[PDB]
């Protein structure tokens, strides 16, 4: 009956930051807030003030001395908070967890209060390459609490203490529609086409869940079909100042199936995206991680019904691709888009230089 | 959901052995099979792991080098591969499961395939009177498990004990009943098709 | 090891 | 290295309706990663608890968890008359993941005295030149009991499971000699 | 009669490192080798190994966490040392302050030593501009020591020393040849000439010490001459695949002397750089700083005679120009190169990008 | 303050 | 190398005075010129000092916002311009110069320029004579500095001993010489022109 | 803050040909920014050593300075009949630069009796509403002495500088009362 709290101390053991999450759900209208207790002893400092900053950043590079382009910082959201001295009572009181922290520590506690905006990206992580070093570019939350006299004041590595955090959404609980798309192509004079309809299940599948597609052919004309190929597709949508698609795609599967002309053809696929053979692949987006511990394929990035914003950080969509080989070209194809997310548990120089950098690199 | 287990048996030391556990109900890539084996009247024990999702395997330290860990995605099974098997490795081996994302322990379980590994070979039962009130039967140096004993054909169920078996250091299996009457054995081995009856008196 | 971060439970 | 979990007592004795608390010790700290499993005889096991606080989903409420430091506790509060078989202690946060010994529940009675009996071994048994002598006790209790040998080693003993009938054990005693041993005294 | 020493502690106190000596000047044919003493204590690692290593990096950004584009990281070159446990006795002997540090310290302490290459730039740095923010690209050295059990073993803030040294450069002994040059214009048909004579007094002028220029102007023609101009230029060649050089004016002198056409004119002006009137010109060069010291310009980057290597990092150099105002063009200018010394004491992709984006901000 | 590069005594 | 300096004098209370250092010998650029001054009686004071390479200048925390430094690099000369001055400004100022490429001390010194704030204004001396061997005159509420005392026109130059003048409370100074004879006095006050004999008899 | 830089003692007498120390003393630690100044009376002082441990260019190599912590020694070793001045310590790390209090150097001679001398106020004097008492001390040793006064404040006293002459001290006291106070006894 006893809840957990996370904590972390200054190297010097002053400073120690309290956190009742590490994990804060995005409800598509609100974010959880981040509450939180500092800890520190006015005698210590006895002249300086307490500061607390909330930052996301679009970071590159390793997080050591990396040997290369090193991390282009740009920032998104910066907040800052001032612990002790205090502030005035809002927002809005504090709140029962902050209490509690409160009782359990006692004068020498001063608690912390941030509003997460809703115009922010989730936390992902593009995976590095082979050839790269380190990690690559990805949105991060941290959290930082040090002692200065002023918030213009240098950092210092004895008294701040860093934290991360991450920005997480679920799954929702009310299905969508039916996912389906068709595709005809017809020839030179002959009234023959060719016909074909794909369609999935749900528009939600879990991390993890196979992907049953329904395929229907209606080659009602002389050509013939050789291959059948199916394939996930991953979106990752670097979006700077510049929006930048990239395809990645996560799981084929062919067949050697042959369609006669003037016939049809139905058959259902089981394909399932996972992390076990796309190690090696450049440009592929994971969830964010900790401190280094293993993350699956990163979940869809979900906006409310009415598109404003947004436009920042990473964003990551799928869609599967159904392709039809026809002799000397004539291919067809249909997508389907369709999300996957985990259920819900129980104009600066160097930066147009970078982004086209980052353009260059990833194609 | 079912965990459907089978391929275990007697080997001989040092020789090899294929164990298959066909999960149904669930997916390979959102679940992690486990393998856990439990020695006879002793606890449970860790022995060889797979993740599908992550190609990730993991074996005990001491079964290292030895014992080889596979699934088959498109048939849902998980394959352990046995090799070098010594005196130590006999036990009950089940095959568990454990949800991906993310562990919440082995909520589901096989049945258990028995493992044995003994350089003796298959013997028949032998059938020694206990005259004494108390009575009972002895039957010694047997290969291999079970033997099913009968008092007069089950007639008198009441007031008979039957204590399992015990290996002794000559690699054989031998138990004994015992049957109290106040006033006043049939002994049947499947695997080496003996049936012996006999009769106990002072 | 190193500064890592630990935990502390709470309670009412 | 391994984290061994030291899970006592090894078997306590308790009557319907009582209370059972096990204890589970863990010589590294894991947060919460602790798992309750349990054992009927013949069967395989069952979880119940997973991360030591929360219940699995089709379990009596009866069970329950807490955690205090590295020390993992399982509480019962009505002993229900199906709920005597062995519970594990396992924790999943570090590979390699380490279950406990061993608890087994077993019910309670009065102290009942053991029918010892002794049996010689017999002539067909001597003609086959090895002799043994077996050594009865019925219907006593507990589980635990002293047996000695005299005219050692050369002995072995094998306890049946508590029957329901009477509630009590039964052990048998084979002494095994040679043949030129057993006619030696 | 007791020389000093400088010792820098780790900041848990088990490490420290022992310099001789923090300017290590360079002879133009040797440079002078980085003798020093690790102090460790055995029983605290007990398993791991004392790594020292010398680096020197062609580092951009500013030293805390930027928030734009961040440190470009080129290594020139990369030295390792093991200190403990030992290894063999050379180079070549240990040498004479290593004994008496070993004399001073005892057991507990392990020697090191280090021999800087010839073909390696000076420590100098690029002055930041007031539109950017802390500092800018600029060549530095430094050691580090650190206890792993592998040389690939990740760094360890808790256990690690870093400190910085530098290169410098002295004013060589022998004076040079005079400096001197001359330029000639004649016209379309007439045979009437515009002939100036401009030199130096010296080779090599001292950091603050005048400069003396004598101009000869013969303007034996029809032309006038309005004004007189005499500038000092620096030139910074940044080297890193390719050459490029900037010119950064750092001292003007002009006078309103009106030159009769036919007649010759003589006299001699007082040019001085000095870096009061030069704290906000962008692409400057100053001499490389210890921690946050003030410096004066960088002092020029002298040679060997033969030359076939040393093109890397930043690489400095003075010229004086005298330009002549002609009515409707007809402009004449010579330049006297000249040195500025302090006397004796008694094909990586994010590189050719990283050099475009500096192409780009400084021209 | 933090730390800083101090010095030391060296004599014969 | 020369370091000569003029400009000062006598200043009313709150006024201002400009002092000059005109510099030979080297430059102003590999120069940092300071200034020193000496309390009467007391020890060095550091007061400003300006670095013509790096156009930084630093003041002392007793003279912060009431003295100003500067220097003219085509002249090579320093100027220090006092305002607001108080009676604790009243000392004899130097002008050192240490080099900038680096410290090393200040090696090359003025020779100094008295500076005196006071309101009194300018007083002839009083002669007073001392009747008794041991034998002297006194001389009182004189202003400023210096008065030179001859016992007989010169003429008996050993055994006189000539007392430091004193600054009493009433803003003036005032000294005394002595003259000792076994058996058996001219001031001069050159800023007032004042030249009086005295005898003295017992 | 600032840093003061104490120097003692704050006078000290030698003879020549012999020893003299002078310590100066640092608040907070300066690396070897210590420079050493003699200053004759009446001109300007001139640098002897720099960096606490070098000699300046023409200076005699009797001078010699060194270091111990934050204590910073200034030796002579043989005292030249010449180096009878005043000698301060400067240190030059942190602005402000801060000097010592000065250590008059002076030449040692015996012991010498003062031969004490009263003069009455004159006449004119007390014709003019002020009257001075004049109190003649000549040729004793050392320049410390005692002086007192009765019939208190309202007394100065001056004196001279060593002679070489006679190697001594003359002090003058004058007690300066108003007329009607010095008429009152």
């Amino acid at each position: 009956p006893g809840t957990r709290v996370f904590k972390k101390s200054s190297p010097n053991g002053k400073l120690t930051v309290y956190l009742g999450k590490r994990d804060f759900v995005d409800h598509l209208d609100k974010v959880d807030p981040v509450d939180g207790v500092v800890l520190v002893d006015p005698d210590y400092l006895k002249d300086r003030k307490v500061f607390v900053t909330l930052t996301v950043a679009f970071r590159y590079g390793r997080e050591d001395c990396d040997v290369l382009g090193l991390s282009f910082r740009k920032d998104l959201f910066i907040a800052n908070y001032q612990a002790f001295p205090p502030t005035p009572n809002p927002p809005r009181p504090p709140t029962r967890l902050q209490e509690r922290l409160l009782r359990k520590l006692g004068q020498h506690a001063h608690p912390f209060f941030f509003t997460i905006p809703q115009n922010l990206p989730s936390s992902v992580t593009l995976q590095p390459g082979p050839e790269d070093t380190g990690k690559a570019l990805g949105v991060d939350f941290e959290i930082r609490a040090f002692v200065a006299k002023s918030l213009e004041e240098k950092s210092h590595k004895r008294n701040s203490v860093r934290l991360v955090i991450r920005k997480v959404q679920f799954a929702p609980e009310k299905p969508g529609p039916q996912p389906s798309a068709e595709t005809t192509r017809h020839f030179l004079m002959s009234d023959r086409s060719l016909h074909l309809e794909a369609s999935l299940d749900k528009e939600l599948y879990y991390h993890g869940e196979p992907l049953n597609v329904n395929v229907h052919v209606t080659n009602n004309s002389t050509k013939t079909v050789k291959k059948i190929k199916v394939s996930v597709r991953q979106y990752a949508d670097i979006v700077l100042f510049s929006t930048a698609q990239y395809k990645v795609p996560v799981a084929q599967v062919e067949q050697d199936d042959q369609v006669s002309p003037s016939s049809t053809f139905s058959k259902v696929y089981t394909i399932t995206p996972f992390l076990a053979n796309n190690r090696e692949k450049r440009g592929l987006a994971l969830d964010g991680k900790l401190k280094h511990e293993d993350t699956n394929l990163a979940s869809s990035t979900i906006v409310k019904e009415g598109a404003n914003k947004e436009v920042l950080g990473i964003l990551v969509s799928y869609r599967v691709k159904v392709k039809l080989v026809v002799s000397r070209g004539g291919d067809v194809s249909v997508e389907l888009p369709f999300v996957l997310m985990h259920p819900k548990p129980h104009a600066t120089d160097d930066d147009i230089v970078f982004e086209d950098f980052a353009r260059l690199r990833l194609k | 959901v079912q965990l459907v287990e089978s391929g275990g048996g007697l080997v001989q030391p040092g020789g090899s052995l294929r164990l298959s556990c066909a999960a149904s109900g669930f997916n390979v890539y959102s679940s992690s099979i486990h393998w856990v084996r439990q020695a006879p009247g002793k606890g449970l024990e860790w022995v060889a792991s797979i993740s599908s999702y992550y190609g990730y395997t993991y074996y005990a330290d001491s079964v290292k080098g030895r014992f080889t860990i596979s699934a088959d995605t498109s048939k849902n099974t998980a394959y352990l591969q046995m090799n070098s098997l010594r005196a130590e490795d006999t036990a009950v081996y089940y095959c568990a499961r454990s949800r991906q994302f993310w562990y919440s322990g082995l909520d589901y379980w096989g049945q258990g395939t028995l493992v044995t590994v003994s350089s003796a070979s298959t013997k028949g039962p032998s059938v020694f009177p206990l005259a004494p009130a108390a009575l009972g039967c002895l039957v010694k140096d047997y290969f291999p498990e079970p033997v099913t004993v009968s008092w007069n054909s089950g007639a008198l169920t009441s007031g008979v004990h039957t204590f399992p078996a015990v290996l002794q250091s000559s690699g054989l299996y031998s138990l004994s009943s015992v049957v109290t009457v106040p006033s006043s054995c049939n002994v049947n081995h499947k695997p080496s098709n003996t049936k012996v009856d006999k009769k106990v008196e002072p | 090891l190193s500064s890592c971060s630990e935990s502390s439970i709470l309670t009412a | 290295s391994d984290i061994q979990m030291t899970q006592s007592p090894s078997s306590l004795s308790a009557s319907v309706g009582d209370r059972v608390t096990i204890t589970c010790r863990a010589s590294q700290s894991v947060s919460s990663a602790v798992a309750w499993y349990q054992q009927k005889p013949g069967k395989a096991p069952k979880l119940l608890i997973y991360s030591a606080s929360s219940l699995y989903s089709g379990v009596p409420s009866r069970f329950s968890g807490s955690r205090s430091g590295t020390d993992f506790t399982l509480t019962i509060s009505s002993l229900q008359p199906e709920d005597f078989a062995t519970y594990y202690c396992q924790q999943y946060k570090y590979v390699p993941v380490t279950f406990g010994q061993g608890t087994k529940v077993e019910i309670k009675r009065t102290v009942a005295a053991p029918s010892v009996f002794i049996f010689p071994p017999s002539d067909s048994q001597l003609k086959s030149g090895t002799a043994s002598v077996v050594c009865l006790l019925n219907n006593f209790y507990p589980r635990e009991a002293k047996v000695q040998w005299k005219v050692s080693g050369n002995s072995q003993e094998s306890v049946t499971e508590q029957d329901s009938k009477d509630s009590t054990y039964s052990l048998s005693s084979t002494l095994t000699l040679s043949k030129a041993d057993y006619e030696k005294h």
